[PDB]
RNA sequence: CUUAAUUGCGAUAACGAACGAGACCUUAACCUACUAAAUAGUGGUGCUAGCAUUUGCUGGUUAUCCACUUCUUAGAGGGACUAUCGGUUUCAAGCCGAUGGAAGUUUGAGGCAAUAACAGGUCUGUGAUGCCCUUAGACGUUCUGGGCCGCACGCGCGCUACACUGACGGAGCCAGCGAGUCUAACCUUGGCCGAGAGGUCUUGGUAAUCUUGUGAAACUCCGUCGUGCUGGGGAUAGAGCAUUGUAAUUAUUGCUCUUCAACGAGGAAUUCCUAGUAAGCGCAAGUCAUCAGCUUGCGUUGAUUACGUCCCUGCCCUUUGUACACA
């Protein structure tokens, strides 16, 4: 299928996934279905990134930091403490490094990939502290429109690192078996640990 | 990091010249631990002695040590142009001094009790003891003093 | 020709600098108000406008 | 021969200088081929601008542009606009309108920044302080 | 669960003596002709979704 | 040293078994898997690496992740 | 922040001085009313003047 | 000799935006109105001066900074300079701070 | 199907190209081999035993086909990380001076030195006496 | 009742006004448009060298011809004014929810910023300012240099780590701000010498040419290790080498080798900060003969938690109380 007259050839096997219809290169990020639980209209895929670099303003109208993409929110959220500040296209790898293990384990391509992760494993909630005064408990404040995404990926993806550092295990390779375990997990990792102190306040107590 | 078979031929935790060997470590921290041998010629026992470097320290058998003893004792043998070397022309002939284990503080303090007695401005400021190679002594003197 | 052009172009800003106390500083009582600023090649034009272009 | 384009793009340091001439489908920034574009990660940003009307649409024309400056990504999305302005500086002359409504509607639907002349800046430091915003430590005794 | 699923139809701000906590309303998505006055997080825009977790209670006070 | 990291000399069997049903392994993992650890994590793709059990599935710096290839 | 200003008295003095039976919704005469009318002190008095004459010339057609 | 002339590059240095524009187009007219063919007038770019300052003139108080500037505009022509151009200078159309040195290159 | 060298890779290339030719055989190790640190404020040598010869020398030269020229004062000025710099933060400070000079004894034999005029490099067509001809079989290796 | 605003709607013994705020001006916010670029360079260029045999790549012929701006450009103008529709609101000021976007914080940050003052502080920017010892003992100049660094022990601004994103070497060599030589001298590429610092032969540019794409880190890609005051740390101390200056002693420094201090995320307290931003890194200019760990200006990846409250400090505006007015 229609190659072309130059100095520079090209290879076959990747970009009739791309010349069809406006979708992923190599890999089949194709026509896979979501499962769609509450948070309806979180989904950034159709039309997706491939990867994060995606040009546009997106954080100080809090209104539209919601359509910041979706799969760019567990990339956004690593790098923290005086080792990986800056340096945040070590993220793109990531990108491809963990739909690298994920390959392995349960590819299920970006219209699954975080849709499964808030359901089981993170909020549904809030617990804010508005509480009072002397001991603040705090009003088990519920879903917002934007309480799915912030808190609920750019924290438990910091609280899982507390095993990256002091020892052997890398940040890109300690996501082999945590965004599984935030779709479906028993906590081999940090899922429970933001449902487990905040949800003492917050299921009779209100 | 080779391919290795390592049976009980190589050398463990043994004393050799007051360092117990960390023999499981590499080549190259086969021998550097004493006072007076510094990491910088960890390439420079063993760089072109003609023993292998990608194995770890379980070379340098017990009579190839030998060479280590002479190698840094008499550094110009061996031909290393003698810009590698820590006392040179120092107050009696004038000539090179590599300073070994024991020659450590033997030879600077006779460099330091040349100068008790001839009065000058470093002098008085190591038997008293005070920074004398530069900082200024008011602010030092809070948490490290 | 051994002066710079960026580094001293200001240079000439001395001529509006050392140039207008030159007129008044002896000559504080003067009167001046700045002239029809002018050049000429190898030599300057000069007009006096001021309270006392007569007794000086 | 002809005069060359001013159909052009720019960016923080790399300035896409849209020329077209007649060409047969050079992907490059002058000198550079296709399966060398490879950081293994920001292969294909340069391209998809260009895999939209098809796969060639190199008949008659190539990118030819070439960029000193650059950050690590900031020339990768900085001449796809200029491989997107490398396509359609013709196409809407040439060829007409309805060639534009009803076949470069592919180039409708995907403009993720591409035609946009750039409009995000990080802004001058101030005085008085080391950042941005940041500032020094006032210590009130 | 004891959640329900529930349009918030009209803002009203928030409220605290800190700032976070805040006073909405709920138009439910089943069992209508019921609503009970809730609360919710904060930057909450117009039409969308309170999962509850209480069954049916109250929290008004926003101190 | 001391608990599973250089050699594990009797045990050479071990890395000719390299997969015991357990899919996920890298340089990453291979430190607490009682078996070489990040000093010699790579003598079990030493061993068993051209044509056999282990095929190369990743690529980056120091730290390679493998598998029992199907 | 969206407000008026000291210049908007007389942005309805003589923008009805001889002058309403013109400027609808249609930009163009909202500029080229305000190069003859007015000596152009700034590009942005077409920002300052005729920026609110569309919707207060929306609030005649209300009543 | 005479008018057979000699390819010396019109130039003119001043400052400010429009001025050397009055005193540019001296030679722009008079170069075009008995019609040579050009490739002519290069803007040299805008050039800045920064200095920094503290503002005080005592080292106490707040040490605010003020911050300084300027836009050197000039023109350079890649012509020829016919002969009544060339000491047109030397009695009209000279003014102090437009010091018009014309510098020289052919080939 | 014509083939530039600008339509040749340069990463892996001396891996497979310059790594291809390791042993042509004359050595050229002046003496200064392997004793001196290599960059003046970097503190180790290489501790491999094998290349950064051709990594230093044989870089140049499809380095070269990519521009006009270079010289020693852009090699020193190429390489330096970070300074064994004291109690203060670090820089980038060249490397080292007449140590990577031995390209302007070690090219010399090759051919694809060539002194110019106007200072600093010329490359001749003897770099396409040893890579335009090798464009047809390692290239079509590399898929 | 809104607003960043005594800015504005309006109610009115107030009417008209005038500052301050906004306007005002830079700079990052663009132009299929031309009078213009050999103080940048594209298309064919007279073309050549290989390879591939398809005007396809490198280099120039300081004019081979040019079309000459589309990168710095302004000669000026335009385009985004919450715009536009639903929800609000006295139907007005206003304010939200979606859309289109070079262009929806007040276009982002700055540019002098009012009334009135403050025993704020500079006779240390002046041989401005009444006041002395003034001068020939002088509480000052010429000059050898001390001393401004002196240390018992306190307090701030900053730098480096407190320990497996820890430490080490090589393939791509990427920025941005600016700066730069005169009667001698800065920037200094290219080549020989030296392992470094540098020595020397040279070159270009009094300025978009040239040093420079400042060939920066951090990174892109790989090989090495093993958690111990490790090869974390480089304080401290010793001995050698080149430079700046007339001279480095109390080490101005940069380089080589040896020695390898404390500590293992800091108590009462306390500094800054709502998106290209914190927080890591690095580049040029200032003083510069020599010396940046500090400042002026600039790049490179781009998180957290909060887009709301008066709770602690503060701050304006009313009502109130006052034996207070140096408040």
């Amino acid at each position: 299928f229609t190659p072309v007259v130059l100095a520079t050839p090209i290879p076959e096997e990747v970009q009739q996934a791309q010349t069809e219809i406006k979708l992923f290169n190599k890999w089949s990020f194709e026509e896979v279905e979501v499962k769609d639980a509450s948070l309806v209209d979180y989904v950034q895929v159709r039309q997706p990134i491939f990867v994060a670099h995606t040009a546009g303003r997106y954080a100080n109208k809090r209104f539209r930091k919601a359509q910041c993409p979706i799969i760019e929110r567990l990339t956004n959220s690593l790098m923290m403490n005086g080792r990986n500040n800056g340096k945040k296209l070590k993220a793109v790898r990531i990108i491809k490094h963990t739909l690298d293990i994920i390959n392995v384990l349960t590819d299920q391509n970006p219209i699954q990939v975080v849709v499964d992760a808030i359901t089981n494993t993170g909020p549904r909630e809030d617990t804010t502290r508005v509480g009072g005064g002397g001991a603040a408990r705090r009003q088990a404040v519920d879903v917002s429109p934007l309480r799915r995404v912030n808190q609920a990926i750019a924290l438990l993806t910091i609280g899982a690192r507390e095993a990256a550092f002091r020892n052997i295990k890398t940040i890109a390779e300690t996501l082999a078996e945590e965004l599984i375990n935030a779709a479906k997990g028993s906590s081999t990792s940090y899922a429970i640990k933001k449902k487990d102190e905040l949800e003492r306040v917050a299921k009779s107590n209100r | 990091s080779l391919v290795v078979q390592e049976q009980g031929s190589f050398q463990h935790i043994l004393r050799l010249l007051n360092t117990n060997v960390d023999g499981n470590i590499k080549i190259v921290y086969a021998l550097t631990t004493i006072k007076g041998v510094g990491r910088r010629y960890s390439n420079l026992v063993c760089k072109k002695a003609d023993v292998d470097l990608h194995k770890r320290a379980g070379e340098l058998t017990q009579e190839e040590l030998e060479r280590i003893v002479q190698i840094m004792q008499n550094p110009t043998h061996y031909k290393i142009p003698a810009w590698f070397l820590n006392r040179q022309n120092d107050i009696t002939d004038g000539k090179d001094y590599h300073t070994l284990a024991n020659n450590v503080e033997s030879k600077l303090r006779d460099d330091l009790e040349r100068l008790k007695k001839i009065r000058a401005h470093r002098g008085i400021r190591h038997f008293w003891g005070l920074r004398v190679r530069g900082q200024h002594t008011k602010t030092t003197g809070r948490r490290r003093a | 020709a051994l002066i710079s052009k960026k580094r001293k172009l200001v240079a000439d800003g001395v001529f509006y600098a050392e140039l207008n106390e030159f007129f008044t500083r002896e000559l504080a009582e003067e009167g001046y108000s700045g002239v029809e600023v002018r050049v000429t090649p190898t030599k300057t034009e000069v007009i006096i406008r001021a309270t006392r272009t007569q007794d000086v | 021969a002809v005069p060359s384009v001013q159909t052009f793009g720019k960016k923080k340091s790399a300035t896409a200088v849209a020329h077209v001439k007649a060409g047969k489908g050079l992907i490059k920034v002058n000198g550079s081929p296709i399966t060398l574009v490879e950081p293994e990660i920001l292969r294909f940003k340069v391209y998809e601008p260009l895999l939209l009307v098809g796969l060639d649409k190199f008949s008659n024309i190539d990118i030819r542009v070439r960029v000193t400056g650059g950050g690590h990504v900031s020339q990768v999305y900085a001449i796809r606009q200029a491989i997107a302005k490398g396509l359609v500086a013709y196409h809407q002359k040439y060829v007409d309108e309805q060639s534009k409504n009803e076949l470069k509607k592919a180039f409708t639907s995907y403009d993720r920044t591409l035609l946009i002349a750039d409009s995000r800046r990080p802004e001058p430091k101030k005085f008085g302080g080391k950042g941005a915003r940041s500032r020094f430590q006032k210590s009130y005794r | 669960t004891p959640v329900t699923l529930a349009k918030v139809i009209k803002v009203l701000g928030r409220t605290g003596s800190r700032g976070g906590v805040t006073q909405v309303r709920v138009e439910f998505l089943e069992d209508t002709s019921r609503t009970i006055v809730r609360n919710v997080k904060g930057p909450v825009r117009e039409n969308d979704i309170l999962v509850l977790m209480e069954s049916e209670r109250e929290a008004r006070r926003l101190r | 040293a001391q608990h599973a990291v250089i050699l594990d000399q009797e045990k050479y069997d071990r890395i000719l078994k390299e997969v015991p049903t357990y899919r996920y392994v890298s340089v990453s993992v291979l430190v607490d898997r009682l078996k070489i650890g990040g000093s010699l994590a790579r003598i079990a793709l030493r061993h068993l690496e051209k044509e056999g059990i282990i095929k190369p599935i990743s690529k980056h710096s120091k730290q390679a992740i493998y598998t029992r290839a199907t | 922040g969206r407000v008026r200003t000291k210049t908007v008295k007389r942005a309805s003095k003589a923008l009805i001085e001889r002058y309403y039976p013109k400027l609808t919704l249609d930009f163009q005469t909202n500029k080229r009313l305000c190069d003859e009318i007015a000596t152009i002190q700034s590009k942005r008095l077409r920002n300052k003047i005729a920026g609110y004459t569309t919707h207060l010339m929306k609030r005649i057609q209300k009543g | 000799q005479q008018q057979q002339i000699i390819k010396i590059r019109i130039t003119l240095t001043s400052t400010k935006v429009k001025q050397l524009e009055n005193v540019s187009s001296n030679i722009v007219k008079n170069a075009e109105q008995h019609n040579l063919v050009k490739k002519g007038p290069v803007r040299l770019p805008t050039k800045v001066l920064k200095i920094s300052t503290r503002k005080t003139p005592n080292g106490e108080g707040s040490k605010t900074w003020e911050t300084y500037e300027m836009r050197i505009h000039k023109r350079y022509i890649d012509l020829e300079a016919p002969v009544q151009i060339v000491k047109r200078i030397t009695q009209i159309t000279i003014e102090p701070g437009v010091d018009v040195e014309v510098v020289v290159a052919s080939n | 199907p014509g083939v530039s060298v600008r339509d040749v890779a340069a990463q892996d290339f001396i891996n497979a190209y310059a790594s291809f030719l390791q042993r042509q055989g004359k050595l050229e190790v002046p003496g200064y081999v392997d004793i001196v640190k290599t960059s003046s404020g970097n503190e180790m040598p290489p501790q491999d035993a094998e290349g950064w010869f051709y990594k230093r020398a044989a870089s140049v030269a499809r380095h070269i086909y990519m521009r006009k020229q270079v010289g020693v004062g852009k090699l020193n000025k190429l390489y330096g990380g970070a300074k064994s710099r004291g109690v203060r933060p670090y820089k980038h400070i060249d490397a080292s001076g007449s140590i990577n000079r031995k390209v302007l004894q070690a090219l010399e034999k090759i051919g694809i030195v060539e002194i110019s005029p106007k200072g600093g490099r010329r490359i001749s067509e003897n770099g396409q006496r040893d890579l335009d001809r090798i464009a047809a079989q390692t290239l079509e290796e590399d898929e």
